[PDB]
Protein backbone atom coordinates (compact mmCIF):
# COMPACT_ATOMS: atom_id res chain seq x y z
CA UNK A 1 0.00 0.00 0.00
CA UNK A 2 2.67 2.52 1.08
CA UNK A 3 5.35 0.38 -0.70
CA UNK A 4 6.34 0.05 -4.30
CA UNK A 5 5.05 -3.26 -6.05
CA UNK A 6 8.19 -5.14 -6.06
CA UNK A 7 7.19 -8.19 -7.25
CA UNK A 8 6.81 -7.99 -10.84
CA UNK A 9 8.22 -10.37 -13.00
CA UNK A 10 12.22 -8.77 -12.99
CA UNK A 11 13.48 -6.59 -10.04
CA UNK A 12 15.07 -4.41 -13.16
CA UNK A 13 17.77 -3.41 -14.65
CA UNK A 14 20.92 -1.67 -13.13
CA UNK A 15 23.14 0.02 -15.00
CA UNK A 16 26.71 1.00 -14.31
CA UNK A 17 28.83 3.38 -15.36
CA UNK A 18 32.32 3.33 -14.14
CA UNK A 19 34.66 5.62 -15.91
CA UNK A 20 38.51 4.90 -14.52
CA UNK A 21 40.69 7.06 -17.77
CA UNK A 22 39.94 10.25 -18.83
CA UNK A 23 41.28 12.05 -22.00
CA UNK A 24 44.18 14.35 -21.03
CA UNK A 25 42.15 17.12 -22.07
CA UNK A 26 39.55 16.83 -18.69
CA UNK A 27 43.31 17.10 -17.31
CA UNK A 28 41.72 14.51 -14.56
CA UNK A 29 43.93 11.95 -13.20
CA UNK A 30 42.65 8.31 -13.03
CA UNK A 31 40.43 7.39 -11.05
CA UNK A 32 42.26 3.98 -8.94
CA UNK A 33 39.91 1.88 -7.34
CA UNK A 34 37.09 2.57 -8.83
CA UNK A 35 37.55 -1.31 -10.50
CA UNK A 36 36.78 -1.92 -6.80
CA UNK A 37 33.89 -0.13 -6.31
CA UNK A 38 32.20 -1.15 -9.52
CA UNK A 39 32.51 -5.07 -8.71
CA UNK A 40 31.51 -4.67 -5.48
CA UNK A 41 28.09 -3.00 -6.81
CA UNK A 42 28.16 -6.03 -9.13
CA UNK A 43 27.88 -8.78 -6.97
CA UNK A 44 25.64 -6.54 -4.48
CA UNK A 45 23.09 -5.83 -7.00
CA UNK A 46 23.36 -9.33 -8.33
CA UNK A 47 22.39 -10.34 -4.90
CA UNK A 48 19.29 -8.15 -4.63
CA UNK A 49 18.28 -10.04 -7.80
CA UNK A 50 19.04 -7.08 -10.38
CA UNK A 51 20.17 -7.83 -13.99
CA UNK A 52 23.90 -5.88 -14.00
CA UNK A 53 25.15 -4.31 -16.74
CA UNK A 54 28.65 -2.56 -16.01
CA UNK A 55 30.11 -0.23 -18.76
CA UNK A 56 33.24 1.21 -18.42
CA UNK A 57 35.07 4.60 -19.41
CA UNK A 58 32.48 5.94 -21.51
CA UNK A 59 32.64 9.16 -23.46
CA UNK A 60 29.85 11.80 -22.63
CA UNK A 61 28.55 11.05 -26.18
CA UNK A 62 28.09 7.09 -24.99
CA UNK A 63 26.53 8.29 -21.73
CA UNK A 64 24.08 9.96 -23.16
CA UNK A 65 23.44 7.47 -25.99
CA UNK A 66 23.25 4.29 -23.60
CA UNK A 67 20.85 6.22 -21.51
CA UNK A 68 18.61 7.10 -24.34
CA UNK A 69 18.78 3.51 -25.27
CA UNK A 70 17.94 1.99 -21.79
CA UNK A 71 15.20 4.28 -21.29
CA UNK A 72 13.77 3.13 -24.81
CA UNK A 73 13.63 -0.43 -23.75
CA UNK A 74 10.54 -2.27 -22.15
CA UNK A 75 10.36 -1.84 -18.47
CA UNK A 76 7.06 -3.80 -18.45
CA UNK A 77 7.78 -6.61 -16.61
CA UNK A 78 10.95 -4.37 -14.27
CA UNK A 79 9.71 -3.60 -10.60
CA UNK A 80 12.31 -0.82 -10.79
CA UNK A 81 15.62 0.94 -12.28
CA UNK A 82 18.92 1.28 -10.60
CA UNK A 83 21.56 3.15 -12.33
CA UNK A 84 25.67 4.03 -10.68
CA UNK A 85 27.87 7.00 -12.15
CA UNK A 86 31.02 6.06 -11.20
CA UNK A 87 33.01 8.96 -12.46
CA UNK A 88 34.33 12.54 -11.89
CA UNK A 89 32.17 15.31 -11.82
CA UNK A 90 30.90 19.14 -10.38
CA UNK A 91 27.44 20.63 -9.20
CA UNK A 92 25.19 18.90 -11.12
CA UNK A 93 27.50 17.38 -13.97
CA UNK A 94 28.80 13.95 -14.42
CA UNK A 95 31.84 13.63 -16.68
CA UNK A 96 32.38 11.39 -19.58
CA UNK A 97 35.95 10.37 -20.30
CA UNK A 98 36.30 12.99 -22.40
CA UNK A 99 34.25 15.59 -21.34
CA UNK A 100 31.02 16.67 -18.89
CA UNK A 101 27.82 16.07 -19.13
CA UNK A 102 24.50 17.69 -16.98
CA UNK A 103 23.30 14.92 -14.75
CA UNK A 104 19.83 16.43 -15.60
CA UNK A 105 20.57 15.53 -19.35
CA UNK A 106 20.40 11.44 -18.34
CA UNK A 107 17.43 11.80 -15.94
CA UNK A 108 15.29 13.56 -18.15
CA UNK A 109 15.08 10.34 -20.29
CA UNK A 110 13.67 8.38 -17.58
CA UNK A 111 10.72 10.75 -16.52
CA UNK A 112 7.02 9.39 -15.97
CA UNK A 113 6.21 11.28 -19.54
CA UNK A 114 8.98 9.86 -21.93
CA UNK A 115 9.70 6.04 -20.39
CA UNK A 116 6.46 4.52 -19.81
CA UNK A 117 6.91 1.16 -19.03
CA UNK A 118 8.96 2.93 -15.37
CA UNK A 119 5.85 5.32 -14.43
CA UNK A 120 5.46 5.01 -11.19
CA UNK A 121 8.20 2.58 -10.90
CA UNK A 122 11.31 3.70 -8.55
CA UNK A 123 14.02 5.50 -10.45
CA UNK A 124 17.46 5.18 -8.49
CA UNK A 125 20.38 6.82 -9.41
CA UNK A 126 23.35 6.21 -7.01
CA UNK A 127 26.37 9.01 -7.92
CA UNK A 128 29.69 8.84 -7.11
CA UNK A 129 31.62 11.88 -7.52
CA UNK A 130 32.83 15.23 -6.66
CA UNK A 131 29.78 18.06 -6.83
CA UNK A 132 32.37 21.11 -6.24
CA UNK A 133 35.54 21.40 -4.95
CA UNK A 134 34.31 22.33 -1.06
CA UNK A 135 36.48 20.69 1.80
CA UNK A 136 34.68 19.31 5.11
CA UNK A 137 37.20 19.97 7.74
CA UNK A 138 34.37 18.38 10.44
CA UNK A 139 34.25 19.10 13.77
CA UNK A 140 35.37 16.73 16.96
CA UNK A 141 33.13 15.41 19.44
CA UNK B 1 -2.20 12.65 -13.08
CA UNK B 2 1.53 12.16 -11.26
CA UNK B 3 4.66 14.99 -11.12
CA UNK B 4 6.80 13.66 -14.23
CA UNK B 5 9.71 14.29 -11.72
CA UNK B 6 7.92 11.97 -9.24
CA UNK B 7 9.37 8.45 -8.13
CA UNK B 8 12.95 9.39 -8.45
CA UNK B 9 16.20 9.00 -5.80
CA UNK B 10 19.18 10.48 -5.89
CA UNK B 11 21.82 8.42 -3.63
CA UNK B 12 24.61 11.33 -3.75
CA UNK B 13 27.91 10.50 -1.99
CA UNK B 14 28.77 13.62 -0.91
CA UNK B 15 27.04 17.23 0.32
CA UNK B 16 26.59 20.35 -2.88
CA UNK B 17 29.59 21.53 -3.65
CA UNK B 18 31.99 19.23 -1.97
CA UNK B 19 34.59 17.15 -2.57
CA UNK B 20 33.70 13.24 -2.58
CA UNK B 21 36.60 11.11 -1.16
CA UNK B 22 38.00 7.91 -2.75
CA UNK B 23 40.44 5.42 -2.09
CA UNK B 24 42.85 4.08 -4.33
CA UNK B 25 43.03 0.16 -3.19
CA UNK B 26 39.66 0.23 -1.15
CA UNK B 27 37.34 2.47 -3.56
CA UNK B 28 35.64 5.09 -2.54
CA UNK B 29 33.97 5.80 0.87
CA UNK B 30 30.48 6.19 -0.17
CA UNK B 31 30.56 2.84 -2.58
CA UNK B 32 31.96 0.61 0.33
CA UNK B 33 29.33 1.71 2.82
CA UNK B 34 26.64 1.54 0.42
CA UNK B 35 27.34 -2.64 -0.67
CA UNK B 36 28.07 -3.32 3.01
CA UNK B 37 24.89 -1.56 4.41
CA UNK B 38 22.64 -3.23 1.59
CA UNK B 39 24.36 -6.50 2.24
CA UNK B 40 23.27 -6.53 5.88
CA UNK B 41 20.25 -4.76 5.49
CA UNK B 42 18.33 -5.06 2.33
CA UNK B 43 16.36 -7.82 3.98
CA UNK B 44 15.16 -5.60 6.77
CA UNK B 45 15.19 -1.92 6.52
CA UNK B 46 13.58 -0.05 4.08
CA UNK B 47 15.93 2.06 1.45
CA UNK B 48 15.73 5.53 2.82
CA UNK B 49 16.68 4.07 6.25
CA UNK B 50 19.73 1.79 4.93
CA UNK B 51 20.74 4.81 3.26
CA UNK B 52 20.89 6.80 7.07
CA UNK B 53 23.27 4.25 7.98
CA UNK B 54 24.92 4.72 4.86
CA UNK B 55 25.29 8.58 5.81
CA UNK B 56 26.60 7.57 9.28
CA UNK B 57 29.18 5.05 8.10
CA UNK B 58 30.72 7.68 5.56
CA UNK B 59 30.51 10.09 8.45
CA UNK B 60 32.03 8.89 11.60
CA UNK B 61 34.08 5.95 10.15
CA UNK B 62 35.84 7.80 7.47
CA UNK B 63 38.61 10.64 7.58
CA UNK B 64 41.12 11.40 4.76
CA UNK B 65 45.03 10.77 4.84
CA UNK B 66 47.00 12.69 2.94
CA UNK B 67 50.86 14.04 2.53
CA UNK B 68 48.77 17.35 1.05
CA UNK B 69 47.48 19.39 4.03
CA UNK B 70 44.48 20.71 1.49
CA UNK B 71 43.34 16.93 1.35
CA UNK B 72 44.20 16.16 4.94
CA UNK B 73 41.79 15.23 7.47
CA UNK B 74 39.17 15.50 5.69
CA UNK B 75 35.52 14.61 6.34
CA UNK B 76 32.53 13.96 4.19
CA UNK B 77 28.38 12.82 4.06
CA UNK B 78 26.47 11.74 1.79
CA UNK B 79 23.53 13.52 0.05
CA UNK B 80 19.74 11.56 -0.01
CA UNK B 81 17.66 13.74 -2.38
CA UNK B 82 14.16 11.72 -2.45
CA UNK B 83 11.27 12.30 -4.78
CA UNK B 84 9.75 8.56 -3.90
CA UNK B 85 6.08 8.34 -3.09
CA UNK B 86 6.30 5.22 -1.05
CA UNK B 87 8.57 3.41 0.71
CA UNK B 88 11.35 0.80 -0.74
CA UNK B 89 12.11 -2.95 -0.07
CA UNK B 90 14.97 -4.53 -1.98
CA UNK B 91 12.49 -8.21 -0.52
CA UNK C 1 42.90 9.61 -0.21
CA UNK C 2 42.00 11.07 -3.97
CA UNK C 3 39.38 13.00 -4.68
CA UNK C 4 36.68 12.48 -7.28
Amino acid sequence: DNSYKMDYPEMGLCIIINNKNFHKSTGMTSRSGTDVDAANLRETFRNLKYEVRNKNDLTREEIVELMRDVSKEDHSKRSSFVCVLLSHGEEGIIFGTNGPVDLKKITNFFRGDRCRSLTGKPKLFIIQACRGTELDCGIET
Amino acid sequence: KIPVEADFLYAYSTAPGYYSWRNSKDGSWFIQSLCAMLKQYADKLEFMHILTRVNRKVATEFESFSFDATFHAKKQIPCIVSMLTKELYFY
Amino acid sequence: IEPD
